[PDB]
């Protein structure tokens, strides 16, 4: 006769519905993946809109059960997301024009191209074409180039797309009860129900702020470290009380850094530690890539895989006749079915990738008894930060030595640690910077104080006070360097990238004092040690059933995000990076512009 | 290896809802709807009115922990009625003088 007893009754009957149409909307995503015809091209759009459509059927009934007269925690949590009426909230003409932009954006991302201004009838597609070859590229006007060319025909043409993105999302979180559409994305970190575990979602904004400044002591030395290899090649463009040039950074948006690191090798006389060489005299397939990864889950206590998953993975690309999609991804269908879709080649990479591709699979095994509803991370950080701190276990000498990659009398000291440390430093320091940079920006424009003209004069403005980055060429309102990024036009979550580096270093930290681990951090090697497998299983297997910051005090001891984790496991290349640093000047000014003298 | 087929098989259901729990040895065909309320039914679909019967996903692809299992259980029970069915005899060599 209770409401309570009304909506468990619809939970349970939703579960076993919900489960059985996910399950055929997410194998016709793989069949269409992995082999492209016209027969898979049709099942998707077929599976999709079905499954699309009966949690817009199904949301119906979800209102009609309010959460006031429900007491319990793991019912209104399964009846939040259900609560919500996506898209039905919009205008009917607002909602069927809400899925054209996102379409139209996507396709123009995927079908721009920018002509080599030497050979006009050569056009290069921005990936790959376009993206391998600003890797590698040493030049100044050839990635300028690409760089400038890029926004002129997609930046400015985006932009009327753009505009038209901000207003119907807006929209929707109004209909919602929310403050904008950048309290949207902060709902998913929101916790009500638990006495003194709430945890507001306008907090998000001053814990990202004050957790970054922290960050900037770290960061100005690296950044000042990257300039000093750079400043002899062109010391007029580059100063050194200054800021680095935006075509530099190794790729199109200054993502990750590692495209430097071959340049900024502080000793080039010593090796470098690489499996590659060493897999090819050991003869190894993609067969027992993943069967030596298998072991390393197995060591720390966890269950292995199932003999469904090592038969169904797909370890090549059979040519052009059956073509997959090589960029590795962790594909969760339901009910006991795990696939990956990789192109496994030999590489030293690779070796890390398999953990980590591995490393989702084992993470979705512990809370798969939970209800459909109720599987999911805790939070959007925690689904890739799981993966990455397998990988940061295997990339140490200590686990290489282990299975025979690397020679066991391979001397390992301050020069080899040094270089290693930096290589992470460059994907893992440098991302929080633009990461901070651009979540912020679109939380100020989503909310209302940048005014359409000021897009661009506070995106650089802001840009050379936080990763101390200058534009060559000074840009007008007209362009958009948000509408070409990939997560922003696909409309993916930005802000996953910022916490999960501080989610991986405190899981990375509590780890290896359960296992009474000594010495630096970076030494600490999980592997066969099965008493710091137990402490995370257990939050593993909540999922988001309970609060991320009680699941986080189970294992951390902290409620909220910490730098002291990643200052302690960068603190011996802060040490070596200060010393270098002291003939140069300590971090960067934003009244220097290259255009400007 | 049987049962599991490509596209599902939708011929064995499942009884998900029942007011109460079921008796020891006891077996209900029953397919009247289920009223989860106390609004009424009337064996209409709706709003606290579902229908119990429900289908299990058959598929090779399914994991190993989910695979249908074909259950056997054999109910042994002493009456009052003579013995008949034993366990199997056996037949030794035959030895004259």
């Amino acid at each position: 006769s209770t409401i309570e007893e009304q909506a468990k009754t619809f939970l349970d009957k939703f579960n076993h519905e919900a489960e059985d149409l996910f399950y055929q909307s997410s194998l016709a995503s793989w069949n269409y993946n992995t082999n492209i015809t016209e027969e898979n091209v049709q099942n998707m759009n077929n599976a999709g809109d079905k499954w699309s459509a009966f949690l817009k059927e199904q949301s119906t009934l979800a209102q009609m059960y309010p959460l006031q007269e429900i007491q319990n925690l793991t019912v209104k949590l399964q009846l939040q997301a259900l609560q919500q009426n996506g898209s039905s909230v919009l205008s009917e003409d607002k909602s069927k024009r809400l899925n054209t932009i996102l379409n139209t954006m996507s396709t123009i991302y995927s079908t721009g191209k920018v002509c080599n201004p030497d050979n006009p009838q050569e056009c290069l597609l921005l990936e790959p074409g376009l993206n391998e070859i600003m890797a590698n590229s040493l030049d100044y006007n050839e990635r300028l180039w690409a760089w400038e060319s890029w926004r002129s025909e997609v930046g400015k043409q985006l932009r009327p797309l753009y505009e038209e993105y901000v207003v119907l999302k807006n929209e929707m979180a109004r209909a919602n009860h929310y403050e904008d559409y950048g309290d949207y994305w902060r709902g998913d970190y929101e916790v009500n129900g638990v006495d003194g575990y709430d945890y507001s979602r306008g907090q998000l904004i001053e814990d990202v702020e004050h957790t970054f400044e922290e960050i900037k002591p770290l960061y100005e030395h690296l950044h000042a470290y990257v300039r000093a290899k750079l400043m002899n090649a062109y010391p007029s463009y580059i100063s050194p009380i200054g800021c680095l040039p935006a075509h530099l950074l190794g790729d199109m948006w200054g993502r990750f850094w590692t495209n430097l690191y071959s340049l900024t090798v502080p000793f080039g006389q010593k090796p470098n530690i690489d499996v590659t060489d060493a897999m090819v005299d050991q003869a190894w397939d993609a067969q027992r890539i993943f069967k030596e990864a298998e072991k390393f889950f197995v060591s720390v206590g966890l269950p292995n895989m199932t003999q469904g998953f090592w038969e169904n993975s797909m370890l090549t690309d059979p040519g052009n006749v059956q073509k997959a999609v090589c960029h590795p991804t962790a594909w969760d269908l339901g009910k006991g079915d795990f696939r990956i879709l990789m192109c496994t080649k030999v590489t030293m990479d690779d070796f890390l990738t398999a953990h980590h591709e591995m490393g989702h699979i084992q993470y979705d095994m512990a809370y798969a008894a939970q209800p459909f509803l109720l599987r999911n991370g805790a939070n959007e950080g925690f689904h890739e930060a799981v993966g990455e701190i397998m990988s940061l276990s295997a990339a140490t000498p200590k686990h290489l030595k282990s299975i025979g990659l690397l020679s066991p009398d391979f001397q390992e000291d301050n020069e080899t640690e040094i270089n290693f440390l930096l290589k992470q430093a460059l994907t893992i320091v440098g991302t929080l910077p633009f990461t901070y940079m651009l979540e912020k920006w679109r939380w100020m424009v989503f909310k209302g104080e940048i005014p359409k003209d000021q897009w661009m004069k506070k995106w650089w403005e802001m840009k050379r006070e936080i990763v101390g980055v200058v534009e060559p060429v000074p840009h007008d309102e007209t362009y958009c360097d948000p509408a070409s990024l990939f997560h922003v036009s696909n409309d993916y979550s930005f802000i996953r990238y910022y916490t999960r580096t501080l989610y991986q270093f405190q899981f990375q930290e509590a780890l290896c004092q359960a296992a009474k681990h000594e010495g630096p951090l970076h030494k600490c090697d999980i592997s066969n040690s099965t008493e710091a497998g137990q402490k995370l299983f257990n939050m593993l297997r909540l999922g988001k059933s309970e609060p991320w910051t009680l699941a986080l005090e189970n294992v951390v001891g902290a409620k909220n995000m910490n730098v002291r984790p990643l200052l302690n496991y960068f603190e011996p290349l802060f040490t070596w990076l200060k010393d270098q640093n002291k003939n140069s000047f300590v971090g960067w000014s934003t009244d220097w512009s290259p255009y400007a003298d | 290896n049987l049962d599991s087929k490509v596209g599902g098989n939708y011929n064995y259901l499942y009884r998900l809802f029942r007011k109460s729990n079921l008796k020891p040895f006891e077996r209900d065909i029953s397919t009247e709807i289920y009223q989860a309320g106390s609004t009424p039914c009337n064996g209409v679909k709706g709003f606290n009115c579902y229908f119990p019967l429900q289908s299990y996903g058959f598929q090779p692809t399914y994991g190993v922990g989910y695979q249908p299992y074909r259950v056997v259980v054999l109910s042994f029970e002493l009456l009052h009625a003579p013995a008949t069915v034993c366990g199997p005899k056996k037949s030794t060599n035959l030895v004259k003088n």
